[PDB]
């Protein structure tokens, strides 16, 4: 459950948030596979309720109406085509599994759903599954509102409705089996694992009961006896009732402390300095590396009021974002997930974005195709951060140094830091308001290395900055604080 | 960029009813009603999470007050039944984005309020 099941040597997954299956299929072939990405976290592939007030928000996909593979991202055959095509070029698919609940209690009964299935939320009826009222926790929840009132009572956090989301009776074998049937259909198709949505809202043991029913991965792509990769979404920033450690027996857990702390550090807020990252990881009170799924931002908190609030860095703060993602991709702690987003018109009111509901780029509700420009950027409002040279090459960096230990740390007691990964990679950052000018021990074999942040190695040449590592491993680094990207990275495969 | 228009309220006899309305210029996840009674601090009355229709009501008015949202517009309605003198006060609509409705936190914009006075 903890092994990513990505091909050996591939160390990151990318969240292609709201992307269509036909677009992801092609993206695997034209980019993700060749660029060494481990896999793609796709948006919920199961049918959801259509929300019109507001108009087709991204969050309508977290309100299931059935387990049919039919959404704005595409149909079941397109989903299959995507999983097959991606696995064939070595890129896995990880499904965002929304299994804690069905849709909102107030959704109207009818066929206002992504595949036309009928449902009657008012009376908890989902005939397309099928589920009935007795398949929900209404009779188990003791709160007057029927929702979670105290997030300190483990019972209501798990048994009541997460803000009106109809809460499935996960203790019932019928429910457990219906969910497992869905997950197994996906595993058999070729999916490598799952993001378990709203894990905090399910009992660790009910999740275990569902996971235990799952098939081994498809042997057309995985060795026999391979278990699906599981990463559970649990937000725990410390000092709260429910701890992420309660879920370690099921698989990895999202470490939300990661981006919150890194964002605060890179923004140089509240006295934090990059030099304090020397003991990044468990030293900062984070969960064990082998249980962590890390990321700088996720689809929810990149909107500003999620775990970490305004400290979270996103594509909107590109320069700083690249430094945070670069540090994450270079550091050995956790399994890394990179975000890929779409743009929207923000509307801040006293610091809060009220347009955070806006869904993916669309034409009258139909999601727009991801167009690729000659310079590798994307059109139609897709940001495609995963295609930014600075991120793309750091994803490769992580692959190259995979398995190598944290080494050769250096810092200027302020915001200039550097470190390496065994004898295979080295990275230097300047997040101070003045020039970085130092000769540092890289731990790398002597020679000329192409800096992969400013350029690439092509044949026997570099397109950007070159770093000369002397025979004893030391090299001179000069980074202006006015540099577009104030960091340099070199590795065993960027050496000339 | 957000404006709120509060309607309803006014004078009514004890045991009577009133229906308040809060029309927002844009969508927000949480909308709550608060009131400030004569010489007392502001108090949460009811709140609704707009992604689902889920509502939370203060013990002081549950069963008597019902908050709902329009199916098409960015407007919420507070049906106030069985009113009593203790309900007199200025009622304010507020927009927020908290998922912890019982905490009354996360509000970022407040309306001008509407007077509610319960006689007898
Ligand atoms: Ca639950
Ligand atoms: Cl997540």
């Amino acid at each position: 459950q903890y092994a990513p099941q990505t091909q050996s040597g591939r160390t990151s997954i990318v969240h292609l948030f709201e992307w269509r299956w036909v677009d992801i299929a092609l993206e695997c072939e034209r980019y993700l596979g060749p660029k060494g990405f481990g896999g793609v976290q796709v948006s919920p592939p199961n049918e959801n309720i259509v929300v019109t007030n507001p108009s087709r928000p991204w969050w309508e996909r977290y309100q299931p109406v059935s387990y049919k593979l039919c959404t704005r991202s595409g149909n079941e055959n397109e989903f299959r085509d995507m999983v097959t095509r991606c696995n064939n070029v070595g890129v896995r698919i990880y499904v965002d599994a929304v299994i804690n609940h069905m849709c909102g209690s107030g959704a109207a009964a009818g066929t206002g759903t992504t595949c036309g299935s009928y449902c009657n939320p008012g009376s908890r009826e989902f005939p397309a599954v099928p589920y009935s009222a007795w398949d929900f926790n209404d009779g188990k929840c003791k709160t007057a509102s029927g929702g979670i009132e105290s997030y300190n009572d483990p019972y209501q956090v798990r048994d009541c409705q997460l803000v009106g989301l109809l809460d499935l009776a996960l203790e019932k074998d019928y429910v457990r089996s219906m969910i497992a049937d869905y997950l197994n259909k996906l595993i058999d198709i070729g999916v490598a694992g799952f993001r378990i949505d709203a894990s905090k809202h399910m009992w660790p043991g009910d999740i275990k009961a569902v996971l235990d029913k799952l098939h081994n991965l498809n042997t057309n792509w995985f060795p026999a006896g391979s278990r699906p990769f599981i990463f559970q979404e649990v937000i725990d920033l410390g000092g709260e009732a429910i701890k992420s450690s309660e879920y370690f027996g099921n698989g990895r857990v999202t470490e939300f402390k990661y981006g919150a702390k890194l964002g605060t550090v890179v923004r140089k807020w509240s006295g934090e300095k990059m030099s304090y990252l020397k003991n990044w990881g468990e030293g900062w009170g984070f969960m064990p590396s082998d249980r962590a799924l890390v990321f700088v931002d996720n689809h929810d908190n990149q909107r500003g009021h999620g775990a970490g609030g305004s400290s979270i860095l996103t594509f909107w703060d590109a320069r700083l974002y690249k430094i945070a993602v670069g540090f994450m991709l270079a550091h050995p702690y956790g399994f890394t997930r990179v975000m890929s987003s779409y743009r929207w018109a923000r509307n801040f009111v006293n610091g809060e974005d009220v347009n955070d509901w806006i869904g993916p780029p669309n034409n009258n509700g139909v999601i727009k195709e991801v167009t690729i420009n000659a310079d590798t950027t994307c059109g139609n409002d897709w940001v495609c951060e995963h295609r930014w040279r600075e991120i793309r090459n750091m994803v490769w960096f992580r692959n190259v140094v995979d398995g190598q230990p944290f080494a050769n740390w250096w810092d200027n007691g302020s915001n200039q830091v550097a470190f390496g990964r065994g004898n295979r990679g080295f990275i230097v950052f300047n997040n101070d308001d003045w020039q970085l000018s130092s000769t540092l021990q890289t731990g790398l074999p002597g020679g000329t290395y192409c800096d992969v942040i400013s350029g690439d190695k092509v044949g026997n040449s570099c397109t950007g900055i070159k770093v000369y590592v002397s025979s004893d491993g030391t090299a001179q680094f000069s980074i202006s604080n006015s540099a577009e990207d104030p960091f340099i990275a070199i590795h065993a495969e960027s050496k000339l | 960029q957000v404006q709120l228009v509060e309607s309803g309220g006014g004078s009514v006899q004890a045991g009577g009813s009133l229906s308040l309305s809060c029309a927002a210029s844009t969508y927000t996840d949480t909308v709550g009603w608060f009131r400030q009674a004569p010489g007392k601090e502001r108090e949460g009355v009811a709140a609704i999470y707009r992604r689902t229709g889920y509502t939370y009501s203060a013990d002081s008015v549950k069963g008597r007050f019902t908050l709902s949202q329009d199916n098409n517009k960015n407007t919420v309605y507070l049906q106030m039944n069985s009113l009593k003198p203790e309900d007199t006060g200025i009622y304010y609509c507020a927009t927020g984005n908290s998922v912890r409705l019982a905490s009354w936190e996360g509000y970022f914009y407040w309306g001008q309020g509407t007077q509610v006075t319960v006689s007898s």
